[PDB]
This record gives structure tokens, sequence and C-alpha cells, in this order.
């Protein structure tokens, strides 16, 4: 549903951020500094107060 | 910016204002606490580099609300391939003398990995361009930060949708077009060096740099932006290097 997909070129490989292809039917998602990868192997969650690419006044609504 | 709207204070937190002797020079994009990406041509006629100031958290140029953070520019790095007076390879990496403090009004834009930017971000239709540049061709500059949503086009489509000029510079693999040809919306002088930010799954990334274009919002013409994806590795390597004497630094490219 959320995972699956191997080719990073196709739908970003299902990754929220960065994607890397491996030998065979393998794929690894990664997150920018200031973010951590969730157990689903595709989602990224902030680990710092001001992660890049996020707008504070909007994140707090 | 022509045909845009005021960027609500704080909604463009990575926007940088570059000043020379206190005068508006160009825009820029914060990518971390000490690094700013801008346009190479912005420094074509700089006399004393010790007079370059970067301002973060800026919004309204007519007042000071305390969210502004000013820093001296310790280094301006330009690709060896850039030739003053031209348009190709229009990118510069600036190192601040002291890092800025991240706050609700000061946040870096994410510099994406090459692959992600080329095979995902490059396919996102609309992106935001911003700056305190001219509100109209041959017009006065903006007092409040402006923002504009512009659609990206394939280099082939651009050339086939733009009016030939002959003397006009060519669109290389180090640039891309974005905007409209109806002469309604586009970036303009004063916005140069500013961000072209692309949103993907709740996060914004740097995909382009306001570079050039036939006038501003000229019918049959699109704005031209530096294709940041071509410089990811170049930028990353430089950010891991030690500072060197002398503000200006020409670094080999690739
Ligand atoms: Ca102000």
């Amino acid at each position: 549903h959320k995972d699956d997909q191997l080719i990073c070129v196709n739908e970003n490989g299902g990754c929220e951020q960065y994607c890397s292809d491996h030998t065979g039917t393998k794929r690894s998602c990664r997150c920018h500094e200031g973010y951590s990868l969730l157990a689903d192997g595709v989602s990224c969650t902030p680990t710092v107060e001001y992660p890049c690419g996020k707008i504070p006044i909007l994140e707090k609504r | 910016i022509v045909g845009g709207k005021v960027c609500p204070k704080g909604e463009c937190p990575w926007q940088v204002l570059l000043l020379v002797n206190g005068a508006q020079l160009c825009g820029g994009t914060l990518i971390n606490t000490i690094w700013v990406v801008s346009a190479a041509h912005c420094f074509d006629k700089i006399k004393n580099w010790r007079n370059l100031i970067a301002v973060l958290g800026e919004h309204d140029l007519s007042e000071h609300d305390g969210d502004e953070q000013s820093r001296r520019v310790a280094q301006v790095i330009i690709p060896s391939t850039y030739v003053p007076g031209t348009t190709n390879h229009d990118i510069a990496l600036l190192r601040l003398h002291q890092p800025v403090v991240l706050t609700d009004h000061v946040v870096p834009l994410c510099l994406p990995e090459r692959t992600f930017s080329e095979r995902t971000l490059a396919f996102v239709r609309f992106s935001l361009v911003s700056g305190w540049g001219q509100l109209l061709d041959r017009g006065a500059t903006a007092l409040e930060l402006m923002v504009l949503n512009v659609p990206r086009l394939m280099t082939q489509d651009c050339l086939q949708q733009s009016r030939k000029v002959g003397d006009s510079p060519n669109i290389t693999e180090y640039m891309f077009c974005a905007g409209y040809s109806d002469g309604s919306k586009d970036s303009c002088k004063g916005d140069s060096g500013g961000p072209h930010a692309t949103h993907y799954r709740g996060t914004w990334y740097l995909t382009g740099i306001v570079s050039w274009g036939q006038g501003c919002a000229t019918v049959g013409h699109f704005g031209v932006y530096t294709r940041v994806s071509q410089y990811i590795e170049w930028l990353q390597k430089l950010m891991r290097s030690e500072p060197r004497p002398g503000v200006l630094l020409r670094a080999p490219f690739p």
C-alpha cells in the first residue's frame, strides 16, 4: 500500500524523500539531515525544531 | 516579481536579501545555518567584497521588527565555468561569517540529492519564486517580499514557445524555463539569485535560481532559472571544505 515499489525512478520508489536502488529487487529510502526514517521504510519525521523545507508558522497552523 | 502576491511574513523563511553598501543587490536561498545559494552574475561588478551583507528573516524593508538577522559574507564561491557578463552556470555559494540562528522566521530550504531532483522534483509542475525585485518591467522594486507560483517547462517546449531573438542567450542543460508567455507573471531584476522552491510530499526543496530572461513578463518569453540539480555534488563538496583567504573563490566545475 505505502511500501512496495523498487525502481526509484517510478513514483520516487514510494519514498517520501530520497531513494536508492540496490542490486536486485531492493530499495532503500533515506531522509535529509534533521529527519529520521520511520518503520514503514518510506516516511520521514523531523528530529529537530527547525528542519529544512518546513514552514514553522504553517506547521503550527 | 511581476504578477505575484505578498509572501505572508514567515512563509518564505529561506529567502535571503543580499546588500552591497546597504543597497539591495540580489536575493539568495539559505540551505543550512551558514550557507547561502545565489546567482553568480550578482557579483559581476563588486568592488570591495568586505561590503557584502546577507539578511535573513527579512520581510518589510521599510521597518525593523527584530526578526531580521544580518551576517557578513566570508566567501563567495563561483564555478570556474561561469564567465562574467554571460548567463551559463549562473550559481554562487556563499559562506556566512557566522551562522544564522534558526527561528520561526529563519529556516533553510532543503538542497535535494541529484537523483531525487532529476527524477521527481523536475516533474513537479508548479514551484514558487520570490524576491524584493521590480514589481513591473522598468518599475520600482518591492518593499515587501513577493512570491509567485510558476509552471516549469521542458527546454524543448520553451524554445518552441518563445519568440526568436537571435542575440538572446541559449537555454543550456544548466538552466530551465518557468513562467508564462502572456506577459503577466514572471521574476524580474532585483530577484536574481532568489529561490525557485519546489514542494513534494510536505517538504520544500531548492530546484532553481532566478537567473535571467527577456525583460520582465515579456509576451512570448519565459523566465530562465539555473538548474540547481546539475550542481548538487559541486555544492556538497564545497560545503565540506575549509575556508580560504580572500572572499572570492573560483572553484573547478564539475
Ligand atoms: Ca524589516
